[PDB]
């Protein structure tokens, strides 16, 4: 339940507990429609 | 425990600069005798085996692989000068070498910093463009008689000065054809075609406005002489195009296999009928042609030529005004080319040649050069590239300057006086720029066989009187004014030379360490 | 150093074993061996270098970012400085040459503290209290960004980034270029936060006239060739529509599954026609929309080129993904991956097209570039660099690319500080009085930390081939009086540094050289974190490859 | 020396027609008849083209007899796949067989479940790729970690077929040699 995500960059002093679940992977940016979301409903797709 | 796979040892300090400046002097020594009208020729042995006989600076440097990395900055200046203008390549190398050779005994002797020299060259370059603007003047661009002597200036160094009366008319008609109205002269060398035909005589030549193809007609019934031809350009093959989807037809009945080959004949029949919808007389295609399609075009007299290059189709389009259309359905009377004439196929035993001639201001032509060997055809072909290269700048800008060492001497006489005013530390390298312009006049004199110490001594006193058009003759070595003879070049060649020479010196003077072994 | 140690005496390791102060000395020589190539490249008086790849190819480079990346070092202690040079290029984009020299001297000057039986834990603690005391002093000595009635700042910021380059003499001309470029490509995000995307401007490798006559484009310049030669090159008139497509426009097959199997051969030609027709129906509606200029990521087949030549449309193949987002962002269009909508029908709307004033294709020394200028919705910019050859322009490309990052930071953070080793000399006077207050063993750590910071102004004089102690002693004298300034402006003897072209100490504000304070912050922490990584190592265990 | 050989060796029957106007007819058509005969041999050898989902009694014939072919040593390569639907690599390798089957019709592509192949063979061991030729096992390949594992691609599978002698190096059907038409189009323009 305690995941340690390694991101190369910055300094150790910037390390702080994130309130929510941080994702390691980046976005696709093939279309690049949305920029910043607010009050979003998250879903987990397992199919293709 | 080497700590470095790429040259853990180092050659630092002043010894790296000795290797740099001495290498910059060596590349100029092998082409010092390649200037002036009495210049000699060179031969290069490429590893592929194709020999070439060259005197232009760009062809010498590009075919010589050099192991010294600091020298390679000098090798690329003729490449930069070639693509920008195409004339005056040799002056950039020797001028850059004299600037580096004259600036050598200042870090060794005076211990002046390089960055102070960088400031000195920019102020000298600023004054160099100022006095070149003062020495230059405008002339009339539309006078065809005036354009002949300007094209003859660059031709005088090359071998074809003996045919300068023919070469000026050969190049002047060609550059005016591709020229159009609209940087006010947007025509490009890519539109100009030059086909090299071994054999013949260089005196017999003409500027034909067309596209010379190097192949024969595909069927013997076709007439090789058309009075009023009609050109139609195509990209689709006359053969049956195979689909990239991969399909399997399973034939279980009996009439299906016969109907497929009948549909193949019906498709070529329907395809050829749409070609005849606008009843052309000459068809051009960049792909193959089936033997089935040749028969149906005999009734219409549509002469077909196949496997034509993509660039040649564009050159055919600009001459005849035809539009390149892939599909055969979109053929209209406007798509068909017009105002073409004199379609004739001259029989030569080597290869078949077909001519074209005219009666959307972009135009093109094909200069058919005749000679005695394929290597000297490349020489005359490169002289044609130099013949039109000097003509573009006089057409682009009306500005014009003298040459033959006079314009370079005018920079030194003005710059020496400016150094005399300069007063400080930067005045020591500022004097080196004034002394660096003396190599060109000197080189010309030395090649001519004169005594440069006394010829240039009186030239200093001659320019001190207040004249700028006084140069040095290349044959006998007089101090006669160039207004009588007519040695004149554009201003863009000398502007690009002093700019590229100064900018190349700034690149190479700021190097202190040499390393290798990276293997990127 | 002297001799090789015994190989696994009663230890039974397959590799090598070494311990003691010998490896600690090897790390110092390792950091100094890789730092010597960075020494001569520091400051405006530094000279460039060239790296040969043993294939004839060479590249001229001044900054230590890509030099150390190209130099393949096998010692792992040197790899941290190699990655430190690459790390500083990503975040800050300037000062890669300084962190290597600062990190090497902190380890070199701390090497004397090792044999004094001072533990490294006490040494780094004395360095860290000196660090946070130095950051607060940097936060006190910083200045505002107004300074006068006019701006008079961004032109001077470019000179610091442009110094020590081949075009440092032409920085007066290029200073106006970089400030006009980044002010055109600004954006809006996070409800009022302004951003400046670095590398968004197009740096073209052109050859020709000179670096002084480099014309600034008032708009984006696409580096690609025209498909056909019979097309119109110049398109005049206002409100030129820009179409940005990415779907596959050349003739392609049906999907993997579909296998055309035919029994009645009559429709075999019809399926061939519709496969050739279905790709032209897309081109038909673009002509109905009236897009003068169309750009495609993928190729363009000859079946599509005939329609563009007939209708006088500018079709360009072989575009890249990252470019077309900036074209659509600048010209006001939107990126179209495929033509469809929420409804079942398929069509194309005119709202997807952009707008620009003029589009002209220009060629200069075998470099065809499409000049798109006059974007209505948002402005754009591109810089056409001109020089001797491509390898000389790579130094200019890195010189411009580092200049955008420095001018990015002074606008994101208005706080700046003067160059010429001013803050490096000011921290020494501040830390000497603080070193005596703390008392115990950390005095030597804080003191030697301050002595290592003086290497930046010393290297400016050593590479200048002048007397260094006189300039350092005069810079020491003025900074010594700054702490004892006796406030009541008359707070003088501050904000001074070295002037190398004349060899005097003058005011850096009037001279016109500045640097953002955030570069000093991240460089000091990243240099000390690298120093912590090397000091804490005791014994090496090198395992040979199987 | 190679410049004369590249005219004929580096051009198929479709590409040899480019030199019809340039080169001599007798020099060109003499080689086109040779290359045309080679194309006819591949059509006669195209006895396959889809994955043969077999069962064991048959293995003793399909896998091995085929490997003998005409037995003129007309050998035939037979790629067997001990499939296991629970494993992720097995379904990837099944897709590569059908893709390669549509291209290489002369090579036989065989598939069978691994549980039905060998008595109590470890489930972990499969996906197993065996290559028979003239009755002899040329390669007993283990799970696809050698071929990238989960990230296996069609290019890696075609490269393996060249190593075992199933496909020639300079074959026009291989993706390494089958350059795109847009690639060759740019070469002619920049030439
Ligand atoms: N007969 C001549 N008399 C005086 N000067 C000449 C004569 N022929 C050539 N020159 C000078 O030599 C120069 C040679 O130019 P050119 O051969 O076109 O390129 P490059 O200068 O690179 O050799 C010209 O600029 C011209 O001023
Ligand atoms: N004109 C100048 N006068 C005095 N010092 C300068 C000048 N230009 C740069 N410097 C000094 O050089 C240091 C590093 O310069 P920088 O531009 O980062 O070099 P590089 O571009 O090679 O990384 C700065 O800390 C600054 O103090
Ligand atoms: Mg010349
Ligand atoms: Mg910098």
């Amino acid at each position: 339940d305690i995941r340690l995500v390694k991101k190369v960059g910055g300094t150790i002093d910037d390390t702080e507990m994130i309130d929510g679940v941080v994702l390691t992977q980046t976005a696709i940016k093939s279309a690049g429609g949305p920029t910043r979301k607010e009050k979003a409903k998250i879903g987990l797709i397992q199919f293709q | 425990v080497v700590f470095m796979n790429a040259s853990q040892e180092r050659t630092t300090g002043r010894q790296a600069q000795i290797s740099n400046i001495t290498a910059a002097k060596a590349v100029a020594d092998v082409i010092r005798t390649c200037l002036g009208p009495k210049a000699m020729l060179k031969m290069l042995l490429d590893p592929m085996g194709g020999l070439v006989l060259t005197n232009d600076g760009h062809a010498i440097l590009r075919e010589i692989d050099v192991a010294h990395p600091a020298a390679k900055s000098m090798l690329e200046l003729s490449r930069t000068q070639d693509e920008e203008v195409g004339d005056g390549t040799t002056t950039v190398i020797i001028l850059a070498g004299e600037i580096l050779a004259q600036c050598a005994p200042y870090l060794i002797e005076k211990n002046i910093h390089p960055v102070i020299i960088i400031q000195a060259l920019k102020k000298a370059l600023t004054d160099a463009l100022e006095v070149i603007k003062q020495v230059s003047k405008p002339v009339d661009v539309e006078n065809d008689a005036a354009m002949k002597k300007l094209i003859q200036a660059s031709i005088g160094t090359k071998y074809v000065i003996h045919w300068s009366e023919k070469m000026c008319e050969l190049a002047l008609d060609a550059v005016k054809t591709v020229r159009k109205d609209l940087n006010f002269e947007i025509d490009i060398k890519r539109y100009v075609r030059v086909e090299k035909i071994p054999g013949g005589d260089v005196l017999d030549s003409r500027v034909l406005k067309g596209v010379l193809l190097n192949k024969d007609v595909v069927h013997p019934k076709m007439s090789r002489h058309i009075e009023n031809p009609r050109v139609v350009l195509l990209d689709c093959p006359l053969e049956y195009k195979k689909g990239e989807s991969q399909t399997n037809i399973e034939i279980e009945k009996e009439e299906d296999w016969n109907r497929i080959l009948q549909i193949e004949e019906e498709q070529v029949q329907l395809m050829c009928e749409q070609i005849l919808a606008v009843r052309p007389t000459l068809v051009i295609t960049e792909k193959g042609v089936s033997d089935l399609a040749q028969h149906y075009l005999l009734k219409g007299g549509c002469s077909v030529l196949r496997r034509v290059k993509k660039s040649d189709n564009n050159r055919i389009a600009r001459v005849t005004g035809a539009t390149i259309v892939n599909r055969v359905e979109d053929l209209k009377e406007s798509d068909v080319g017009t105002n073409c004439g004199l379609f004739k196929v001259e029989m030569i035993g080597d290869e078949y040649f077909s001519f074209l001639d005219n009666c959307g201001l972009q135009k093109a032509c094909t200069i058919m050069l005749r000679g005695g060997s394929k290597d000297i055809l490349n020489e005359i072909d490169r002289n044609l590239q130099d013949a039109m290269a000097v003509a573009r700048n006089v057409m682009l800008s009306p500005s014009l300057s003298p040459g033959g060492g006079a314009t370079e001497m005018a920079v030194s006489v003005k710059l020496a006086e400016k150094a005399k005013q300069l007063e400080g530390i930067q005045q020591w390298p500022y004097q080196a720029v004034a002394d660096a312009m003396e190599c060109i006049p000197r080189t010309l004199i030395q090649n001519a066989g004169g005594d440069p110490i006394r010829l240039l001594s009186q030239l200093r006193a001659k320019h001190a009187q207040g004249n700028f058009t006084t140069g040095i003759d290349g044959d006998k070595g007089k101090i006669v004014d160039m207004v009588s003879y007519g040695i004149w070049e554009p201003e863009v060649i000398k502007q690009q030379s002093v700019k590229t020479a100064i900018e190349s010196a700034c690149l190479l003077l700021r190097v202190d360490d040499i390393v290798s072994g990276v293997r990127k | 150093q002297l001799f090789n140690n015994s190989r696994s005496d009663t230890l039974f390791l397959g590799g090598e074993k070494i311990s003691g102060d010998d490896i600690r000395n090897q790390n110092v020589l390792a950091t100094m061996a890789v730092a010597n190539v960075v020494k001569s490249s520091l400051g405006p008086v530094g000279l460039d270098k060239m790296l040969v790849d043993d294939i004839g190819d060479f590249t001229v480079t001044n900054d230590g970012a890509t030099i150390l990346s190209l130099l393949d070092v096998q010692h792992p202690a040197g790899k941290i400085l190699v990655e430190l040079a690459q790390q500083q290029d990503r975040e800050i984009g300037d000062g890669t040459t300084s962190v290597v020299i600062i990190a090497s001297e902190l380890l070199k000057r701390a090497n004397e503290l090792v044999k004094n039986k001072i533990h490294p834990t006490t040494i780094i603690t004395g360095f860290r209290v000196a660090l946070r005391e130095a950051i607060r002093f940097i936060n006190e000595v910083l200045s505002t960004s107004v300074d006068t009635l006019g701006k008079e700042t961004l032109i001077n910021i470019a000179k610091t980034s442009m110094s020590s380059k081949i075009i440092g003499a032409d920085s007066d001309f290029f200073s106006n270029m970089v400030v006009d470029a980044l002010l055109a490509v600004k954006t809006q995000n996070s409800k009022g936060e302004i951003k400046y995307p670095v590398k968004a401007v197009n740096v073209l490798k052109a050859h020709g006239k000179s670096a002084t006559e480099s014309l600034l484009v008032p708009g984006y310049a696409l580096n690609c060739t025209v498909a056909s030669q019979a097309m119109p090159k110049r398109i005049a008139g206002g409100n030129v529509k820009i179409a940005c497509l990415d779907l596959n426009l050349q003739k392609a097959r049906m999907a993997m599954g579909v296998q055309i199997n035919i029994d009645d051969p009559e429709q075999l030609e019809q399926i061939r026609k519709r496969e050739a027709g279905i790709v032209l129906e897309r081109v038909k509606k673009i002509i109905d929309a009236g897009a003068q200029v169309v750009l495609t990521t993928k190729g363009i087949d000859d079946l599509c080129l005939k329609e563009f030549v007939e209708a006088k449309i500018m079709g360009v193949r072989r575009c890249k993904k990252e470019d077309l987002r900036r074209i659509a962002r600048a010209t006001g269009a939107t990126l179209v991956s495929s033509m469809s909508n929420l409804e079942g029908e398929e069509t194309f709307e005119s709202s997807y097209l952009g707008l620009c004033d003029e589009v002209v294709q220009a060629k200069f020394s075998d470099d065809e570039c499409i000049l798109i200028k006059g974007t209505s919705k948002h402005s754009s910019s591109s810089i056409i660099l001109r020089g001797a050859n491509d390898y000389s322009l790579d130094e200019m490309e890195r010189s411009l690319h580092d200049s955008l990052s420095v001018v990015k930071r002074t606008l994101e953070s208005g706080n700046v500080v003067p160059g010429g080793g001013c803050v490096e000399a000011a921290l020494n006077i501040y830390l000497d009085n603080f070193a005596t207050t703390v008392g115990s063993r950390e005095q030597l750590a804080i003191a030697e930390f301050a002595a290592a910071l003086l290497i930046i102004p010393k290297t400016l004089a050593v590479n200048a081939a002048k007397d260094s102690s006189e300039l350092v002693a005069k810079l020491r004298s003025y900074h010594a009086a700054s702490q004892m300034a006796k406030p009541e402006k008359r707070r003088s003897y501050r904000n001074y540094g070295l002037d190398l072209i004349r060899g005097k100490i003058v005011d850096e504000i009037h001279a016109g050289v500045l640097e953002p304070t955030i570069s000093k912050v991240k460089s000091l922490k990243s240099a000390l974190e690298a120093c912590v990584a090397i000091l804490r190592i005791d014994t090496m265990i090198t395992v040979d490859p199987e | 020396a190679k410049q004369h050989e590249n005219r004929l060796e580096d051009k198929d029957l479709s590409d040899l027609e480019e030199l019809e106007d340039d080169e001599d007819e007798d020099f060109l058509e003499a080689y086109k008849i040779k290359r045309l005969n080679e194309i006819r041999k591949l059509q006669e050898r195209s006895k396959f083209g889809e994955v043969f989902h077999i069962n064991k009694p048959e293995y003793n014939k399909e896998v091995t007899l085929a490997s003998q072919g005409k037995k003129d040593d007309g050998g035939v390569y037979v790629f067997v796949h001990l499939s296991l639907q629970s494993k992720l690599q097995s379904r990837i390798l099944s897709h590569l067989f059908q893709s390669a089957a549509c291209k290489f019709r002369e090579i036989k592509f065989v598939e069978i479940p691994a549980n039905r192949a060998i008595e109590n063979y470890p489930e972990s061991n499969c996906p197993t790729l065996i290559v028979y030729y003239r009755g002899e096992v040329i390669k007993n390949m283990i799970t696809l970690l050698e071929l990238g594992g989960n990230n296996s691609k069609m290019e890696d599978f075609e490269d393996f077929m060249v190593k075992v002698g199933a496909v020639a190096e300079g074959d026009n059907r291989l993706i390494m040699n089958r350059d795109d038409e847009e690639s060759r189009e740019e070469r002619k323009l920049h030439y």
